[PDB]
């Protein structure tokens, strides 16, 4: 019946065709998670917020955090991701998650955008998007531990001042994720608006005169925040995950050579474990091929495990339309996996094949070939036989003089017929 | 110009170019032709009806051979289906929505608004061009792969239909005797008939014949066998008929110790 | 050529759920697929029996095992009893095979060696036809089946050199076989009477040189490779794009099922898709071109082996260089390997 | 720097590799690369 | 926006400048790709000729 449907008709010809396999099934779960800390955030929780340009950067690496309780705390007034979710990140693992936090105005949430020409991006921070990085605004709880600053705080100027004596003005701009050197004028926060810094930079720093302007905007009624997300992935042998109810850990052991779920250390997929000779540096925990595929794995049990990828055995239909019958082989695959590992069948040279009837037959020609030389005919089961080999007619040398020949004593006139493309 | 390759004219066969014209007529042209691959004029003028009539089966044998089971018939088709499936290939890619809203540059227009509606009808331009890239690669290949076969059809009509080739395989199995070819759908369709042995008698050969003279005279056939049926006799290489050993089928040969040593009955040839 | 056929929903979706759902508005483009990759093995199904029915001999002799009046054919004779698999395999042929690395496919129990083999092995690409989708396919004949076409051939017996046509069929040893064959050239019984045994020592030389002439230097043998890489190549190719990002943020469909939700998801497997689909389109028109090429070759060695293994040819250059005296064909790897014999002069 | 004794390699941070040669970026020393010598008293 | 990466890089700050150039590089490697294989055809074509 694929069949049909892959031609799209019920009219199709004899033959012997490749169908899709079918859908394999997963066998368990492989579970092997630690009982990690708890990844601290007291810093953003417990003390004042910074501006922008002096934000705090949290790193986080071999821990589990509550994402609810933090997006409980906080109301997200915007978020734009790039190549992640937020969703992606209450419900995964990674290597490393990278929280840049400080206090922003929502007003000016405009300036912080991709592509911003204003003074945040040049001077007080630009997101990065080597990673998978979101951009979120929020509100911080009223009552609770986070105590708003004095106002917000931003760096309007920062230049460089060397011509005949300070005439020529060079704007000092920052790479994405980094601080500006006007930072330290003010690093707690300007007092008020447009003050005026001025350092002399030594040699060792170029030289010149820096010359940094600040800019303070009035507190709002409830404290704004700024955080930019980075998270990183297969870049260490432990995982930050959300505290998701997985489950318990499981054993691999009993379940050896069949394709399961797994999620190993924060690493998730499918596959096949079979035991292993050690290979590869056992203090990484995980093994990779050139293609950056999981292959091998070390356990708590202490064994290497190869990791095969999760297959399906391959199909094949044969067609009759005149007798209306159908055989299936299954390649490359002996019958004992079929016989009972299936979730009568003959063990042939193609593969094992459901269908057929082992007759024993030989035929000269056959037009529903298998390979290997064995073809089925049919008879109302389709049998499998074998393609005859002609034995060519054997004529002995003359033990006399002269040596034997044979000559046609009658004929006939043979029409070869042959079509040669031209247009 | 194919059905005015019947009634052709190119030589007498045993000339050596195509300088000269001979009209002789089909029916001695082939017998002519038999007697090349080996047999005798003897066999010829006494089986003439009989060659007639196999002639004439054959011919209408090949009536009933456009069927699918013949491999020659079946590449007829083939090359319709690959005509239809050139044009098929054109219709499909414009169901292709290469990613965008749809495959219908009019559902885009009244789906969506500028600036989105531009990018999907530029994500069509881009698979459409990319497509058809494709299409005329392939057709170029095959261009070249027809180009080089009608090469090979005025070798087959030049070798098979105007001529009787030596060549074993080529111009059909069996023994060439005359190729017919006709038109057909994208090419042209041939009639390689054969010359196929039915029935067979194994006989007695000789190398060659030899007399006990100084030096000795040493005689080999034409183009038979020397044949026994105590006298040696000689016959077609494609038809068994003994025939007395004269010049008209012996070759003089150079002493060889595998030929046959004759004191009685010698052929004329040998004589004197 | 190496018969291939994808699975199209398992080598662009690899089985996720998603990413057949989005596939499913292009269900057409996927059955193109299956369908011209298997009418191009059709062809070649076609063209290997139509092959075989021309290199088929109709009456052959009996041969000594090994030396026939003075010539050795122990090289490329099949043994009376052999320890080796292949029953109609010649000591040549074992040597060419065994100077040639092809990965076996195991066409009856490739799946279960797969599972079992943890390390990685030759097979390894191989094994990735259950991985990626596609599956290498069983050849129309079995080697013994193929062996015996080409020992046949050896004993072959047509008409006389002198005869015309291949109406008769003669009985000459091969000996008197490769004297008038000489004979023929311009040497005279009275030079073949005389120098009998040292053409017979010159002709074994010969052919025991051979037996160490399967080097990458030789043009013959690098074709032969060449032919078992561009199978490999064909492969690899369909593995490689397999991670193709195409513009995605990853070339495996886990990933991005496991950091984007809809619609921007969606949007990420469509990129896969359409590379994927794109990808499968230049494979299967590379496949036709390899296989209409490949067949239009077979035809040249049936032309060959009626040209040089059944008849001395009188052409130059055809059957190998030199005045053409015998020629003899082995089974190889994809095709046929030639030993063309010649007469070359050295004084 | 030899580089063909592996000197001044950082491993991969969090996967390992068995019997394959791999093209990797990454911040390595340059072949050749004198350096600077310091010496201590002792 | 352009063929060049030159008025790319100009006119596009990223993330959106590196989108675009992808767009380029997946074209032209696929443009690659099909001159890898008519040169083999012509290539293959030549050698029997
Ligand atoms: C699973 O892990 C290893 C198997 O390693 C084997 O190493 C070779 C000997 C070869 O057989 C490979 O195919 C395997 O990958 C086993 O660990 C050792 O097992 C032996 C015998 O049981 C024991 O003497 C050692 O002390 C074990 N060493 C360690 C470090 O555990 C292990 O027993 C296997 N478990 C099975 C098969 O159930
Ligand atoms: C005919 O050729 C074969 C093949 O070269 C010769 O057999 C070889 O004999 C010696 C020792 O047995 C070695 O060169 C090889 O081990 C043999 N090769 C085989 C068995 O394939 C054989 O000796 C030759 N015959 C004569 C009469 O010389
Ligand atoms: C870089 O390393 C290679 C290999 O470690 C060095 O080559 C070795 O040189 C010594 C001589 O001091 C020989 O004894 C070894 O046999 C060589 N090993 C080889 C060739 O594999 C090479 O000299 C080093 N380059 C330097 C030191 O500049
Ligand atoms: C996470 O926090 C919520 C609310 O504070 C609580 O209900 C839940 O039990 C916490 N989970 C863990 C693992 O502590
Ligand atoms: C069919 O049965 C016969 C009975 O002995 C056996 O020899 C043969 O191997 C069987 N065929 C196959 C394909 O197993
Ligand atoms: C014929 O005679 C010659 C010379 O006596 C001899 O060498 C040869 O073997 C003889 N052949 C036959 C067939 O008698
Ligand atoms: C390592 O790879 C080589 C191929 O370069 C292979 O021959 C060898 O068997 C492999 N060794 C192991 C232990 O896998």
């Amino acid at each position: 019946s694929q069949l049909y449907c892959s031609y799209e008709s019920f009219d199709v010809g004899s033959g012997v065709y490749s169908v899709s396999s079918f859908e394999v099934h997963s066998r368990g779960q492989f579970i092997e998670q630690p009982n990690s800390v708890e990844c601290d955030f007291t810093k953003l929780l417990s003390g004042t917020p910074p501006q922008v340009y002096n934000f705090n950067r949290l790193v986080f690496t071999n821990c589990n955090y509550n994402l609810t309780k933090l997006l409980s705390l906080f109301m997200v007034n915007e978020f734009s991701c790039d190549g992640i979710s937020p969703d992606a990140i209450a419900r995964g693992c990674y290597s490393s998650l990278t929280v840049d936090y400080f206090a922003y105005p929502l007003s000016m949430k405009s300036y912080m955008q991709p592509g911003s020409a204003g003074v945040i991006s040049q001077y007080n921070y630009k997101q990065s998007f080597a990673n998978p990085t979101c951009r979120i605004f929020a509100t911080a709880p009223a009552n609770l531990t986070i105590t708003k600053p004095s106002s917000y705080s931003f760096i309007s100027k920062c230049s460089r001042l060397t011509g005949d004596n300070s005439h020529i003005e060079t704007p000092i701009v920052i790479n994405p994720g980094e601080y500006s050197i006007c930072k330290n004028f003010a690093p707690n926060g300007f007092s008020q608006d447009g003050d005026y810094f001025t350092r002399q930079l030594s040699q060792l720093e170029g030289g010149g005169i820096l010359v940094g302007v600040g800019s303070v905007t009035p507190m709002t009624d409830t404290l704004q925040m700024g955080f930019i997300i980075s998270v990183q992935y297969g870049t260490d042998t432990n995982s930050v995950c959300p505290m998701m109810d997985l489950g318990n850990s499981t054993t691999i052991t009993d379940k050896l050579g069949v394709c399961v779920e797994y999620n190993l250390y924060g690493v998730s997929g499918r596959g096949v474990f079979i035991n292993c000779t050690a290979v590869g540096v056992k203090q990484q925990r995980f093994v990779y091929d050139g293609f950056d595929n999981l292959i091998g794995y070390y356990s708590d049990d202490g064994n290497y495990y190869c990791v095969r990828p999760c297959v399906s055995v391959p199909l094949s239909v044969v067609y009759d339309k005149t007798t209306n019958s159908h055989a299936t082989i299954f390649g490359s695959v002996a019958c004992e996996h079929i016989t009972t590992m299936l979730h009568g069948p003959l063990q042939t040279a193609v593969g094992c094949v459901i269908g057929l009837v082992n007759s024993s037959m030989v035929v000269d020609n056959c037009q529903l070939p298998l390979g290997q030389s064995l073809c089925a005919v049919p008879s109302s089961q389709l049998q499998l036989a074998t393609i005859n080999y002609t034995q060519p007619q054997l004529l002995s040398p003359l033990n006399s003089s002269g040596f034997v020949v044979q000559v046609p004593t009658n004929f006939s006139f043979g029409i070869t017929q042959e079509y040669i493309q031209t247009t | 110009y194919t059905s005015s390759l019947l009634g052709s004219i190119a030589g007498a066969g045993w000339t050596a170019g195509l300088s000269s014209f001979a009209a002789i007529p089909f029916a001695q042209s082939i017998f002519y032709r038999m007697n090349g691959i080996g047999i005798t004029q003897q066999v010829l003028s006494e089986n003439q009806k009989l060659i007639a009539n196999k002639f004439n089966q054959a011919l209408g044998a090949m009536q009933t051979g456009f069927t699918t089971t013949n491999l020659a018939f079946s590449k007829v088709q083939d090359a319709v289906n690959a005509n239809a499936q050139a044009l098929s290939k054109l219709a499909s890619e414009l169901s292709n929505t290469f990613g965008a809203i749809s495959s219908s540059i009019s559902d885009i227009l009244k789906r969506l608004d500028p600036p989105e509606q531009e990018a999907q009808i530029d994500r069509l331009i881009n698979g459409r061009l990319t497509s058809l890239n494709a299409f005329v690669a392939q057709q170029l290949v095959r261009s070249e792969t027809a180009a080089r076969s009608a090469q090979l059809a005025s070798d087959k009509v030049n070798e098979c239909v105007k001529s009787q080739s030596k060549r074993n395989g080529f111009c059909g199995s069996g023994t060439h005797i005359v190729s017919f070819v006709i038109n057909a759908p994208n090419g042209f369709y041939f009639f390689h008939v054969g010359y196929v042995p039915t029935n067979h008698v194994n006989v007695t050969a000789a190398y060659g014949l030899c007399n006990t003279d100084t030096p000795p005279r040493c005689i080999a056939p034409i183009d038979g066998y020397f044949v026994l049926n105590d006298q040696w006799y000689y016959t077609g290489s494609s038809f068994f008929n003994p025939e007395p050993i004269t010049m008209a089928n012996a070759r003089y040969v150079s002493q060889d110790v595998k030929f046959e040593n004759l004191t009685n009955q010698l052929p004329p040839p040998l004589l004197n | 050529i190496q018969k291939v056929t994808v699975d199209c929903k398992q080598y662009v979706c690899n089985g996720f759920q998603k990413c057949e759902q989005l596939l499913r508005e292009y269900g057409q483009f996927c059955a193109k697929i299956n369908q011209a990759l298997h009418g191009a093995n059709l062809m070649q199904d076609e063209s290997v029996a139509n092959l075989f029915s021309d290199i088929k001999t109709h009456k052959s002799q009996p041969l000594n095992a090994g030396l026939n009046g003075d010539f050795n054919l122990t090289l490329l004779q099949v043994p009376q009893v052999s320890t080796s698999q292949y029953s109609h395999r010649s000591p040549i042929e074992d040597l060419l095979f065994n100077k040639v690395t092809i990965a076996d496919p195991g066409y009856m129990q490739g799946y279960d060696d797969c599972m079992k083999q943890g390390p990685p092995s030759a097979r390894d690409l191989i094994c990735a036809q259950y991985v990626a989708g596609y599956k290498v396919l069983p050849p129309l004949y079995d080697p013994n089946m193929e062996g015996a076409y080409t020992s046949s051939l050896l004993g072959s017996i047509a008409g006389a050199g002198w005869t015309a046509g291949l109406s008769s069929f003669a009985a000459i040893p091969f000996a008197q076989s490769i004297f008038y064959r000489m004979n023929g050239i311009g040497i005279t019984q009275q030079v073949l009477s005389e120098n009998q045994k040292l053409i017979a020592n010159k002709f074994n030389q010969a052919l025991g040189a051979m037996q160490t002439g399967f080097t990458t230097t030789n043009l013959a043998f690098s074709k032969v490779q060449d032919a078992v890489n561009a199978n490999a190549q064909a492969l690899s190719k369909l593995a490689s794009e397999l991670s193709n990002t195409f513009g995605a943020i990853s070339s495996s469909i886990s990933d991005i099922l496991k950091r984007l939700d809809p619609p921007e998801q969606e949007a990420q497997i469509d990129r896969l898709i359409n590379g994927r689909l794109t990808s499968l389109n230049a494979f299967v028109a590379q496949q036709l071109v390899r296989s209409e090429t490949a067949a239009r070759s077979a035809q040249l060695a049936s032309d060959k082996v009626n040209e040089c293994v059944k008849s001395q040819s009188k052409r130059n250059g055809f059957c190998g260089s030199g005045t053409h005296i015998v020629s003899f064909v082995i089974n190889a790897p994809n095709g046929f390997y030639f030993f063309h014999v010649g007469y070359v002069p050295t004084n | 720097i030899n580089a063909s004794k592996a000197d001044g390699i950082i491993y991969p941070t969090g996967k390992s590799y068995s019997n394959i040669s791999l093209t990797l970026q990454g911040l390595f020393p340059k072949h050749g690369d004198l350096g600077e010598q310091y010496i201590y008293s002792v």
